[PDB]
């Protein structure tokens, strides 16, 4: 059942293999959802606080620990029985990934304890949801949870794509410098609506008696592949004018000189609409609801002018069997002006 | 399902024999877009979506790329770059009852047109006028759905048709749905034609020394063309070169 | 360590009764508490447990939705509000101090029992 | 979840059955006539201060036992078997075994 | 355009907004070539290194100067 | 298009009467079903309507709080239940078809088909 219970620099982390194509000894320019370089990453941690965070366009997640506190995640919208939600939980032997109409707890967790104080026999109480009805997807595989664990979560094109990397580091309070690309872990053919997520923690009872979250953005990256096809470096093309130059020249080095790398353009701040100040409506109804229509050989022509034409009244009507527009979109008609209209 | 609440079945990791459907005498409509119906058994897809619903005969034409109308606009929209097949048949003997079958609904009114493969099953009152409806239907406040009321004596255009739309997913990813096309022995060090899980071409296949990662299915050169593949049965990495040629 | 129940008595079916228990001899706010009832001629039947901080309240299936368990750490006291009492609820009600159960993450057994107060419906 | 134990026992041994009870911690309390229950054994075989070494127990398979050696007339009490059911967050009591 | 010494020397850059007023863009030096930002303008005349235009050149001397 | 109503009813004051109307020959859910009352020697009075597709209703202020309209599309039948009957509720009750409010040519403004009236005596 349910039980009631800072920022750091992203540096150059959060880069993953954008596709499943082998490349080597080459600089490849790719546009994808990446964690921007030197971005603001939120740092999360007696008290308990494990908040539900927005997913936005995708999430960069990382944690440093030897205690295996982070066990899984919940992804979804309402995170209740009203909608489908994705549950990812890792245990000692397997990872369980399910999509169900879960009724999640406000403070979901796995309660860790030693069975009758046998330290060689650990057990856990699964307290994440109260129900899991109408499951549409289930997947079970090998588990993937000083030790820095990085993940990238994308929800796109019918797939929930997870990338990961596991490396040792010599710091706790922040993310490491240097470059390491995350490799695709699993592509889940789920196809659900995700706007929010939260981390599932393993909590020893004695704890109540850290991880980093960044967001992905549509950015252009220049990725450097070494001879073994490993991504060893990258340039965030929108980070600064130098990175922009590097991407323009398709190189990680720039020679002395002046380069044209982009175009500067002042953007509009307002939309100014100026139409003739008339209120009289165009007499379309008088055409459509005429008692008598002409024969096609002697068709009638009504000239319409100097009026306001609301075409959505006609288009959104259930009474017409045919409504075909040529040279113009039926949904853009109310934004257009004409010199004349013939009916 | 009703067309406003159409069903989507995800098909993967299987052998798809499409000639069984195409060569059937039981379908009245079988229109393919972005692909030839007679080449389907030679193709591999990353995924296949089968969307099923009921509409009336006259509306079957709306189930196509670049179409307009109540169905195309408010119920089931296909993309202009749609790759797939639209299959339909008359179901008057199943989906029509004397006095009318009012189980099959469609969306008649909507604030805006649907995006491709968007599914809208809300029943919020539609505001046709400028005055808020506040959930109460009446003048200029419409119930967005309507029934077909299928009857066995209706003209063909008003008879129920069962529609299945097979959307073919073609991404740069491992293909999981392939035709009945049989495999052959792998031949190396010769000029051959080849087809690797849908990837066709001509050249010489050799053992690769490229350090492919477990997730990588094929490689490309600086020209961005396939120059290596992972054999879908042996997981062997093969290098691809063109068959010897030159000017004379 | 002592626990003293009060607020018992005789009521009719459909009416409510509030029981209370005064705790002393230990730091009340550091322990969870139980209510247990014993009908005449019967064994012990568990009613409810509350955590030391009052954040978590669990109830027996037979009383869930009718009985409410609460604590007041400032006053070192435990309360049980019993609504819609029925003849079947006749029993001696005890308050007791909880003790951690080694086979569960946050399970409890019972250490110290009060003398109990009789409730007749 | 429920416990099963005999109405009475005449070394006295009080059995407490259950479904794979080995995985659950069994606790025992003693209730004398006219008196409140008191904890005698917890966590299968541990004793609280004040309880004589005569009181021991075990938990294996589908049964748990409270063993009282050198039984005295002062032990004529109702002994209850209880566990915590983590599946429903309830304390489960057995019927209670009377010694004579 | 981005004015830079090689990355083998420095990662400092200056940016020229070609035919743009320095009041419109957002070491700010207005030239006939555009608004040059990040370069320190000096009176000392040197041989041309990185050409800006209209008699103006930039070089790395450390910081970028115009 | 046919509208067939139930037979005559005799009720006491305080009683409720439910009058059915079976529709045929058209798409049941494509139209509103209205009820119109005609007391002896009197004219026609509109009571309200039901929209079978949504089971949405609207009642005349005269009957609001006393009349409940329901329908069952599986048998293309509309119902009107008038509770707390009074002696002045003695009338012939008609069911009538009209277009829905979204009808372009205002077919909702009038009743094109009527059933045979059901007499209720109180
Ligand atoms: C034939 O159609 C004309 C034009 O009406 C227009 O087209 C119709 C098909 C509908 O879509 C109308 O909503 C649309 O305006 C009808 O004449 C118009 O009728 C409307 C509705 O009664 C009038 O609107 C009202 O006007 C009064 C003021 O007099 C307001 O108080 C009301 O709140 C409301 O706005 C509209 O003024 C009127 N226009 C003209 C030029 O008469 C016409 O009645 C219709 N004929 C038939 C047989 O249907
Ligand atoms: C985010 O980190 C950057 C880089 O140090 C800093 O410029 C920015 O002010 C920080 N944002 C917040 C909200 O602290
Ligand atoms: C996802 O669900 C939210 C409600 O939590 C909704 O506002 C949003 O529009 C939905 N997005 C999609 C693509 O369905
Ligand atoms: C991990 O989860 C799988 C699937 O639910 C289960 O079969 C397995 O026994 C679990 N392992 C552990 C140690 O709980
Ligand atoms: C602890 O658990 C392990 C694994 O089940 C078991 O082999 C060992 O004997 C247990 N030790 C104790 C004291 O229970
Ligand atoms: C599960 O689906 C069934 C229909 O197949 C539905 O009746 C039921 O209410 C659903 N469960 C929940 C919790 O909604
Ligand atoms: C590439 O792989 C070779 C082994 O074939 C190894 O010696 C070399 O160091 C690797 N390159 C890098 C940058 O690790
Ligand atoms: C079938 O393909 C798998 C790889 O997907 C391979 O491991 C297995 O040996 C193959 N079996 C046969 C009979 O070819
Ligand atoms: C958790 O808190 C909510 C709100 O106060 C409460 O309704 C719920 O019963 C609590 N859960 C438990 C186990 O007490
Ligand atoms: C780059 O700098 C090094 C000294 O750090 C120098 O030896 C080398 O020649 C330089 N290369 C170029 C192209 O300037
Ligand atoms: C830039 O704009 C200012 C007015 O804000 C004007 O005085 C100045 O001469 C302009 N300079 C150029 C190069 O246009
Ligand atoms: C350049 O000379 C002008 C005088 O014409 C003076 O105002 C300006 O400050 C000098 N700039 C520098 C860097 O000396």
């Amino acid at each position: 059942q349910c039980v009631n219970l800072a920022y750091t620099n992203s540096f150059t982390r959060g880069v993953y293999y954008p596709d499943k194509v082998f490349r080597s000894s080459v600089l490849h320019s790719t546009q994808d959802l990446f964690l921007p370089f030197f971005s603001n990453v939120t740092w999360f941690h007696k008290r308990f606080d494990n908040p539900v965070l927005p997913f936005n366009d995708g999430v960069y997640f990382a944690s440093t620990e030897k205690s295996n506190i982070i066990r899984g995640w919940i992804f979804g919208t309402t995170l209740d029985s009203k909608t489908q939600s994705l549950l990812i939980v890792n245990n000692a032997t397997n990872v369980v990934i399910k999509v169900c109409e879960f009724q999640f707890c406000n403070d979901p967790f796995l309660g860790v304890y030693y069975h009758k104080n046998n330290k060689s026999w650990m057990e856990s109480e699964f307290r994440v949801y109260s129900s899991a009805n109408n499951c549409t997807f289930e997947y079970v595989s090998q588990p993937f949870l000083k030790n820095l664990r990085e993940f990238v979560f994308k929800n796109i094109d019918g797939y929930f794509k997870i990338y990961s990397k596991h490396t040792p580091i010599n710091l706790v309070r922040d993310l490491p410098q240097g470059f390491s690309a995350l490799e695709p872990l699993v592509d889940l053919p789920i196809g659900i609506n995700i706007t929010r997520f939260q981390t599932l923690l393993a909590l020893h009872r004695s704890y109540l008696t850290a991880y980093y979250v960044g967001y992905l953005q549509p950015r252009t990256f220049l990725l450097k592949y070494n001879e073994n096809g490993t991504i060893t470096d990258a340039v965030d093309c929108a980070l600064d004018p130098l990175s922009e130059t590097k991407c323009t020249l398709k190189s990680f080095t720039v020679e002395k000189g002046i380069y044209q790398t982009s175009n500067f353009r002042v953007q509009p701040t307002e939309s100014i609409v100026r139409f003739p100040n008339i209120t009289n409506l165009c007499p379309f109804g008088e055409v459509f609801n005429a008692t008598r229509f002409a024969s096609v050989y002697a068709w009638n022509r009504k000239r319409i002018s100097n009026c306001v034409a609301d075409y959505s009244v006609l288009y959104n009507s259930a009474s017409f069997s045919t409504f075909k527009c040529y040279g113009v979109s039926p949904t853009k008609l109310n934004d257009l002006c004409f010199t004349n209209v013939y009916a | 399902a009703s067309v406003y609440a159409w069903n989507r079945k995800r098909i993967s990791n299987c052998v798809a024999d499409y000639s069984v459907l195409y060569n059937s005498a039981s379908f009245s409509t079988f229109k393919c877009y972005g692909v030839s119906p007679t080449k389907l058994n030679d193709l591999c897809f990353t995924n296949v979506y089968a969307d099923s619903f009921v509409i009336r005969g006259d509306e079957v034409r709306q189930i196509a790329p670049g179409q307009t109308g109540k169905i195309a606009d408010y119920n089931y929209k296909l993309p202009d770059d749609f790759t797939g097949c639209v299959i339909a048949w008359n179901s008057n003997n199943l989906d029509s009852k004397v006095g009318g079958n009012y189980n099959y609904l469609y969306r008649l009114f909507r604030k805006s047109n649907l995006k491709p493969f968007e599914r809208d099953i809300s029943t919020e009152i539609y505001q046709a006028g400028s005055t808020p409806c506040n959930g109460v239907e009446g003048f200029n406040c419409y119930f967005p759905l309507q029934s077909y009321g299928f009857q066995p004596t209706n003209g063909v255009g008003y008879q129920p048709y069962r529609v299945v739309v097979l959307s073919f997913e073609l991404l740069h990813a491992p293909a999981t749905v392939c035709g009945p096309k049989k495999s052959t022995n792998l031949v190396k060090n010769k000029c051959v034609n080849f087809n690797f899980n849908g990837l066709t071409g001509t050249g010489v296949l050799t053992e690769s020394n490229k350090k492919f990662l477990p997730f990588q299915q094929f490689g490309r050169d600086i020209a961005d063309t396939t120059d290596a593949v992972r054999d879908p049965q042996t997981l062997e990495i093969l290098d691809i070169t063109p068959c010897s040629f030159g000017g004379v | 360590v002592q626990l003293v129940e009060s607020g018992g008595g005789v009521v009719q079916p459909g009416r409510s009764l509030r029981l209370s228990c005064a705790a002393s001899g230990f730091t009340f706010s550091n322990y969870g508490m139980h209510w247990v009832r014993q009908a005449p001629g019967k064994g012990l039947e568990w009613v409810a447990v509350i955590w030391y901080d009052g954040s978590n309240k669990f109830y027996a299936d037979s009383v869930k939705g009718r009985f409410t368990i609460s604590r007041d750490n400032s006053k070192n006291s435990l309360y049980l509000q019993m609504n819609s009492l029925r003849a079947e609820d006749t029993a001696v009600y005890f308050c007791a101090r909880a003790f951690p159960d080694s086979s569960s993450w946050s399970g409890f057994t019972i250490d110290y029992w009060g003398q109990g107060t009789l409730v007749t419906v | 979840y429920e416990l099963t134990q005999p109405p009475s026992v005449s070394t006295a041994r009080i059995t407490c059955g259950g479904n794979n009870i080995e995985r659950k911690s069994v606790h025992w309390c003693q209730q004398k006539p006219g008196q409140a229950p008191a904890l005698v054994v917890y966590d299968d075989s541990d004793r609280p201060s004040g309880i004589p070494e005569r009181f021991s127990g075990s938990n294996s398979g589908n049964t748990a036992t409270l063993t009282i050696s050198r039984v005295e007339a002062g032990d004529e009490a109702d002994y209850y078997c209880q566990v915590w059911d983590s599946g429903s967050d309830q304390v489960i009591f057995g019927g209670g075994t009377k010694l004579t | 355009s981005v004015i830079t010494p090689g990355t083998n020397t420095s990662n400092q850059v200056a940016v020229l907004y070609q035919d743009v007023n320095c009041t419109e863009v957002p070491n700010v030096f207005q030239t006939r070539a555009g608004c040059l930002i990040g370069a320190e303008h000096v009176n000392n005349s040197y041989e041309c290194d990185i050409p800006i235009g209209a008699g103006i050149c930039a070089s790395y001397q450390q910081s970028i100067i115009a | 298009v046919q509208l067939v109503q139930s037979g005559a009813e005799v009720k006491k004051p305080g009683a409720s009467v439910k009058v059915s109307c079976k529709a045929s020959g058209y798409t049941f859910t494509g139209y509103y079903m209205h009820w119109v009352r005609q007391a002896p020697g009197q004219g026609l009075e509109w009571m309200g309507w039901i929209n079978p597709i949504s089971s949405g209703t609207s009642y005349a202020q005269t009957f609001q709080g006393r009349v409940t309209m329901t329908s069952d599309t599986s048998i293309t039948t509309a119902y009107m239940e008038l509770s707390r009957l009074r002696s002045d509720d003695t009338a012939v009750y008609y069911c009538a078809r009209a277009a829905p409010f979204y009808d372009f040519w205002s077919g909702y403004s009038y009743f094109d088909y009527w059933g045979q009236g059901t007499l209720v005596t109180v």
